[PDB]
RNA sequence: GCCCUGAAAAUGGAUGGCGCUCAAGCGUGUUACCUAUACUCUACCGUCAGGGUUGAUGCCCUGACGAGUAGGCAGG
RNA sequence: AAAUAUGUAAGAAGUCCUUGUUACUUAAUUGAACGUGGACAUUUGAAUGAAGAGCUUUUAGUGGGCCAUUUUUGGUAAGC
RNA sequence: GGAAUACUGCCAGCUGGGACUGAGGACUGCGACGUAAGUCAAGGAUGCUGGCAUAAUGGUUAUAUGCCGCCCGUCUUGAAA
RNA sequence: GAAAUUGUUGAAAGGGAAGGGCAUUUGAUCAGACA
């Protein structure tokens, strides 16, 4: 009984030592993965201009949408949508992976929500600041790697950062591992919607629709 | 009992994600790529300035 | 403001506690409760629920639903639970011996499991015998067999028992009830 | 808004019928990418069978000036649409760079004509080589030898609400 | 005085309360209505079977 | 005063395609119906028995008996917040095939077979559609194609 | 296009008022700012839920939620 | 001959092999039903969500409505 | 021909000023910094110093100022009417 | 020996009602904490 703490305590200790230098290859590994893929892209580029090609970029697979409409007086289709992708809520926010299974809930969707292509700088800063997670019901902060291993472990995704990995990449347990995650409730931006009025497509005068590129200035003033 | 957040409060960005180390220590939030010299072909430019 | 998929505030339908105020019934539970939470045993979490049951949801099984159970292939040894009453019947004759564990039994009921030569067993007794439930059956009654129930779902067409105070030929017998005057039910 | 010129190439989605479709181009000018690409499939679905649903983008980049620095007169030719009807025009603009002509074409159109942005397709933006190709009086003024002229009465914005002397003009 | 005759108004917003339900689908259905030749000749087939699946 | 018939409204609904009139062709007479078939209802407006009520056009079910001339299909109807089981007598000339079972039917042969060269190589198997996925990178050349710029058109009235 | 004419009603009077003319007007573009019981974070009340643990209507941990006539229930 | 609306389907209550039952039906041991025994569960055969699903009893109040967008009938029109 | 700069974007880069908040109450958790012993900003504020020790804070109340507030009850699609 | 309602006395306020809410000033007043 005195002697058997130090068992299971210098047990877990090591284990959390092995678990720990695993999240740090891991990382080291993400970090190459991303710092290869856009170098790649760039000198693709380059190289279809050097040879009088132009070189067209692969479809974005995710997007990041949050609600900027009230909850009132909004029509039942679209309203349906909006719960089926967990915007309840003004200024709530979620990620979809893009098939046109689901790019039929963005159209449908569109008055009411601006949406985008979020960076890894974005996904990161969302997932550390306001990241939570989804344990019987109960919407839990992110604040240590076993809480995310615990659940999303089974997928992999012992760690804060495979999740945002496994986010950012798409890929196999996309479906879970973004299902993991409690919706993202943002502030209003700080510095404004950057338009007088907001509900007119982002081509006509900003707010609602997709501003591609845009959503990540936007998510950055409100997270 | 307190939320904190990793992006500040280094104490925590370590806690989640070492690497953190690694990174701060080599950089590589800056960290300059290699200099190519591949220059766009001739129709590229042409059709770029055109009208 | 929120756009709720749910009613809010919505309370479990279901029963935390019987509500009898029988001291020996609350007894009866803080065991169970206690058996229930601190062992795995779902058979205790199916009498824990089973405590709190109301009166229409406790019906009493008779002795013969006892025996006829017993002769299930190889249930011949287990002991039988009923939480609930148990009732004697005299229509079966040769009745075997086992073990009972209910709340309450009837006098005929106890005197027909003795004089076979079983036992009679309370669930605390039971339960410090199969602290998780080994080799027990347990028996329901027939619930859907009151007498109320004929009269639920009465319709056109529905096959049900009309409420009545009184019964027999020109009560409510009349135009609905056949071909002959108007129509049929 | 701030305009800028953009670069829009584009084709039809390649089928296997006929792969290798053939190549658009459009000179645009918008505020930003995500409108451009609009206004490229919004003139092309005027001259051609596509939707961007049929068709993809295939390549997108700005066109910075030639020459920022050098004065130049620009002839401007646009189809408008006013309350009674649609039309089309031809006006000039004496300006440092395409993008800054093409922003005070948009101003004009508003201001005279009463022409918001929706209604205007611009046609050509030509700078003018030779002057006295310059066909607009209000442009001719300015391309005299030894162009000088003053700015009378001058307004000097005052800092504080209380001044302790008289205003003066002169300049 | 008159008033109103009929609107549609509000029912199907009432209807989706607790509404629009599902069939309550169900292995071996109700046979109401199946021809009574070929009910009358089902009722010996499956007595047929199940002797035979007894006498092994 | 106010008129609602069995047929109240069916006058194009019934009316028989521009010419395809007249005799009905002996295939729908030699098709063949189980009970658990799936069936298209189409009232056929030149055969007046066994006919659908307007309602039902359209509408599909499945076939839960099998007579003389006719099939009885189940058709689930809503009235009110629930659907109620409707059982309708029809005869072929109002019937046809459902091909939507038709496709699912050989998909489970075709996963069948697929799920068999797989496990006889033991390999993966991903039998579940995935829809469509955005799209892939590509370098579209400029050989042959050099971008023909366009310009938007000035107004100009044809009339 | 803007401006003028076309343009007549009854107490005294309303771009809300004052007043405003390279506007404080009209068209359009760019920012900065003001502020809702709304969004974000914390504290507190309550409601529901999940979990733990031998004033048992008990003690504890955790999350979510809070409009309301007619009306139903509940604790007082 | 659209758009928006709308019916059905996307499996374990499935699929395949073998071969039992019957007064129905066939010229016919043919079919139609309902079965025994054997095989196939990783992705258990689109997406999304799901904070749970299903089920019963019983009873209040209401059964003057009115408004906005769009569709739209009578009327010159109406705060009809 | 070689630069620069704008623009846009990124940094698990460093830093100045202000505001509100300090829930919790032995210990347990995840960590960080150290060769080490230890240390820490790591599962919620502590240290140091001053004044007062009473109408001073505060409560009550009357008045004053700013902004705001139609008369309830009922019928009614609609009531300050 | 309550209320409506009234006399006197004492404090207060009042440029076409009065009365209400949030907040602080002022005046009046008053509880709470140490030997
Ligand atoms: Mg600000
Ligand atoms: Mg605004
Ligand atoms: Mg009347
Ligand atoms: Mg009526
Ligand atoms: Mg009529
Ligand atoms: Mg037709
Ligand atoms: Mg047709
Ligand atoms: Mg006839
Ligand atoms: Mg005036
Ligand atoms: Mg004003
Ligand atoms: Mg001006
Ligand atoms: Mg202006
Ligand atoms: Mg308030
Ligand atoms: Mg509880
Ligand atoms: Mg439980
Ligand atoms: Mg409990
Ligand atoms: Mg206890
Ligand atoms: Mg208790
Ligand atoms: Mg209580
Ligand atoms: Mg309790
Ligand atoms: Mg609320
Ligand atoms: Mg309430
Ligand atoms: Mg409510
Ligand atoms: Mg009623
Ligand atoms: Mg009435
Ligand atoms: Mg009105
Ligand atoms: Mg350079
Ligand atoms: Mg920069
Ligand atoms: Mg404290
Ligand atoms: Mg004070
Ligand atoms: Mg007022
Ligand atoms: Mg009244
Ligand atoms: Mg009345
Ligand atoms: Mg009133
Ligand atoms: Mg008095
Ligand atoms: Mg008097
Ligand atoms: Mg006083
Ligand atoms: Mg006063
Ligand atoms: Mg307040």
């Amino acid at each position: 009984t005195a002697e058997q703490v130090a068992a299971e305590r210098a047990a877990r200790k090591a284990a959390n030592k092995e678990k720990r230098a695993i999240i740090l290859e891991r990382n080291a590994a993400y970090q190459k993965e991303y710092e290869t893929a856009e170098r790649n892209i760039i000198q693709a580029k380059r190289d279809a201009k050097a040879a009088g090609s132009y070189y067209v970029e692969a479809q974005h697979k995710l997007v990041f949408v949050v609600r900027i409409k009230g909850i009132n007086k909004i029509p039942p289709k679209p309203r349906k949508v909006l719960q089926l992708l967990r915007l309840t809520r003004i200024n709530s926010g979620t990620f979809v992976k893009v098939t046109k299974a689901t790019l039929e809930l963005l159209k449908l969707i569109e008055p009411y929500v601006a949406y985008g292509y979020p960076s890894y700088s974005t996904i990161r800063q969302l997932v550390y600041k306001r990241g939570f997670g989804k344990i019987n019901k109960q919407r839990v902060p992110l604040s240590d790697n076993a809480i995310i291993e615990a659940n999303l472990g089974k997928y992999g995704i012992l760690s804060i950062d495979d999740l945002i990995h496994e986010i950012i990449t798409v890929g196999p347990h996309f479906k879970q591992a973004n299902n993991f995650l409690w919706p993202f409730k943002l502030s209003n931006p700080s510095g404004g919607w950057g338009v007088p009025r907001k509900f007119k497509h982002f081509i006509q005068g900003g707010s609602f629709g997709n501003r591609e590129e845009f959503i990540n200035k936007l998510v950055k003033s409100m997270n | 009992v307190l939320k904190k957040n990793p992006l500040k409060n280094k104490q925590v960005l370590l806690r989640l994600n070492p690497y953190a180390k690694v990174f701060a220590a080599e950089k590589l939030g800056s960290k300059k790529a290699e200099k190519t010299g591949t220059k766009p072909a001739a129709v590229f430019t042409e059709t770029l300035k055109h009208d | 403001g929120i756009d709720h998929t749910s009613k809010q505030h919505k309370r479990s339908g279901h029963r935390t506690a019987p509500k009898s105020d029988n001291v020996y019934l609350k007894l009866l539970v803080k065991l169970y409760t206690f058996l229930a939470r601190r062992t795995d045993a779902p058979f205790n979490k199916v009498v824990l629920k089973a405590l709190f049951l109301s009166k229409i949801n406790r019906p009493p099984v008779s002795v013969s639903r006892i025996a006829r159970a017993l002769k299930q292939e190889g249930a011949a040894n287990k002991t039988v639970v009923v939480v609930g009453t148990v009732t004697d019947d005299a229509r079966i004759f040769e009745f075997p011996k086992t073990t009972v564990a209910a709340l309450r039994f009837t006098a005929g009921a106890r005197a027909k499991i003795v004089k076979a030569g079983g036992e009679c067993i309370t669930l605390d007794q039971l339960a410090v015998r199969a602290p998780k439930g080994q080799n027990t059956l347990i028996l329901r009654g027939p619930r859907n067999s009151r007498e109320a129930v004929r009269h639920f779902g009465m319709g056109p067409h529905k096959g049900k028992a009309p409420r009545i105070l009184s019964t027999g030929r020109k009560f409510e017998r009349a135009r609905g009830r056949r071909r002959s005057k108007g129509f049929k039910v | 808004a701030h305009f800028k010129e953009y670069q829009v190439i584009g084709r039809r989605l390649p089928t296997e019928s006929v792969p290798e479709p053939k190549l658009f181009r459009m000179r645009i000018f918008a505020s930003n990418e995500v409108i451009a690409k609009s206004r490229y499939w919004y003139f092309l679905q005027k001259l051609h069978k596509v939707k961007k649903a049929s068709g993809e983008i295939v390549s997108i980049n700005q066109i910075n000036e030639a020459h920022p620095t050098k004065v130049k007169n620009f002839g401007v030719w646009v189809r408008y649409d006013s309350r009674s009807g649609t039309h089309n025009m031809y006006k000039e603009i004496r300006d440092v760079s395409r993008v800054a002509a093409v922003e005070t074409l948009y101003q004009d159109m508003a201001a005279r004509h009463r022409a918001r942005f929706r209604s205007i397709h611009i046609l050509k933006v030509a700078e003018i080589e030779k002057t006295a190709d310059v066909k607009r009086q209000y442009v001719k003024q300015f391309l005299t030898k030894d162009l000088k002229f003053p700015l009378p009465h001058r307004v000097q914005k005052s800092t504080k609400t209380f001044s302790y002397k008289r205003p003066s003009t002169f300049y | 005085a008159k008033s109103k005759n009929h609107t549609a108004h509000n029912q199907t917003r009432k209807a989706h309360r607790n509404g629009i339900k599902k069939p309550k689908t169900y292995k071996y259905p109700s046979l109401k209505g199946v021809d009574p030749k070929f009910r009358r000749n089902h009722k010996h087939a499956l007595h047929g079977t199940a002797k035979a699946l007894a006498a092994a | 005063g106010k008129s609602h018939g069995y047929r109240s409204r069916t006058r194009y609904m019934f009316q028989r395609d521009f010419r395809k009139h007249g005799a009905v062709h002996l295939s729908t007479y030699l098709k063949v119906y189980k009970v658990g078939d799936i069936v298209d209802i189409k009232a056929n407006g030149s055969i007046q028995k066994g006919m659908p009520h307007k309602f039902y056009q359209g509408k599909t079910g499945v076939v839960y008996n099998v007579t003389k001339s006719s099939v009885g299909v189940i058709i689930n109807k809503m009235v009110g917040n629930r659907y109620l089981e409707k059982r309708l007598n029809l005869r072929v000339e109002h019937i046809k095939h459902s091909k939507c079972r038709q496709e699912f039917l050989e998909r489970v042969k075709a996963n069948a077979a697929k799920r068999a060269e797989a496990k006889a190589q033991g390999v993966a198997v991903q039998l579940k559609r995935q829809p469509a996925q955005p799209r892939e990178s590509r370098i579209v050349s400029t050989e042959g194609n050099v971008p023909q710029t366009l310009a938007p058109v000035p107004y100009e009235t044809f009339i």
